[PDB]
């Protein structure tokens, strides 16, 4: 994260770390849906231009975490995962279109005061949520600036960017599945994701029910908090039936 | 620069 | 499940954290 702040203990209890087993290394970010699903990007776990194809054995999850290299004992759970779900129709090939991937852990998750799920957004929370200038929020462990790491999970808040100014900022043809947050260069303030929060989490705090729901997942952006770029971030409404199908097939 | 964490979850 | 999104330590005790005010404010 750029140019964000400190997480507070428990602000983020659905943050999930994705971990390699060999070398022992950050991965990825990832979100915490349900005791025993795990919610990331789709280029986190398969992304062949980098020679990136993980299996199952390859990783594991790590839940509840704050500081980013410390072994946690007694407050972080680690879970093995059972199975991956990447979404048929994830376009690594063009533009990370529909950039999602769910992970079945092996065993639920025991909750507690630092994990806790994040709840999916439904059509009537999206549409009201979903609008330029409304801010969501983003958290994770990746570089603080695009060229450094962090001691703790990270923070920033970010507003929602209007879909044309987010089609005129880049040459990367934007879909549906897709939607861009940050400051425009006039704003004044700055910010983003960049490498290593691929696959966290864009939450937005629902002014109705005060629940917080993810509305995105960090996904790709050129370089990271250049200005007149834009960070984007998949549609987690948009794929939710892809989400709902995949859980209660294997669930 | 990662602390190592228990064997059990590399088993 | 139907207690999502609700922080064990914030919404479940009614504490704010620094900033979720900054998001209130924009959802104009
Ligand atoms: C063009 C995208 C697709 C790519 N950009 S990139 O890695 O920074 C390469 C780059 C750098 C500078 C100018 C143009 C391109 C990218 O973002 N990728 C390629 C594979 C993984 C993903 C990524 O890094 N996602 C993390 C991310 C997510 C967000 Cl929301 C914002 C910034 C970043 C960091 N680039
Ligand atoms: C990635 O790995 C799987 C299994 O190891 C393999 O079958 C697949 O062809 C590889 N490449 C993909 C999914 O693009
Ligand atoms: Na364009
Ligand atoms: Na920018």
């Amino acid at each position: 994260i750029v140019e964000g702040s400190d997480a507070e203990i428990g602000m983020s209890p659905w943050q999930v770390m994705l971990f390699r087993k060999s070398p022992q290394e950050l991965l990825c970010g990832a979100s915490l849906i349900s005791d025993r699903w795990v919610l990331t990007a789709a280029h986190c776990l398969l992304y062949p231009p980098w020679d990136k194809n993980f299996t199952e054995n390859d990783l594991l999850v790590r839940i509840g975490k704050h500081s980013r290299t410390r072994y946690e004992r007694n407050i972080e759970k680690i879970s093995m995962l059972e199975k991956i779900y990447i979404h048929p129709r994830y376009n690594w090939r063009e533009n990370l279109d529909r950039d999602i991937a769910l992970m079945k852990l092996k065993k639920p998750v025991a909750f507690s005061d630092y994990i806790h799920p994040v709840c999916l957004p439904d059509r009537e929370t999206a549409a009201s949520l979903l609008q330029a200038g409304y801010k969501g929020r983003v958290t994770g462990w990746g570089n603080l600036k695009e060229t450094g790491q962090p001691s703790v999970l990270q923070v920033v808040n970010l507003p929602i960017v209007e879909r044309p100014v987010c089609k005129d900022s880049t040459r990367i043809r934007i879909t549906d599945n897709m939607f861009c947050a940050g400051y425009k260069p006039d704003e004044g303030k700055r910010g983003d994701a960049c490498e290593g929060d691929s696959g966290g989490p864009f939450v937005m705090k629902s002014p109705f029910n005060n629940r917080w729901y993810q509305m995105g997942i960090v996904s790709w952006g050129e370089g990271c908090d250049r200005d007149g770029k834009y960070g984007f971030y998949t549609h987690v409404f948009r794929l939710k039936k892809w989400i709902q199908k995949v859980i209660d097939q294997f669930g | 620069d990662f602390e190592e964490i228990p064997e059990e979850y590399l088993q | 499940e139907a207690d999502c999104g609700l922080r064990p330590l914030f919404e479940k005790k009614s504490l704010e954290d620094k900033t979720e005010r900054e998001l209130l404010e924009s959802y104009i």
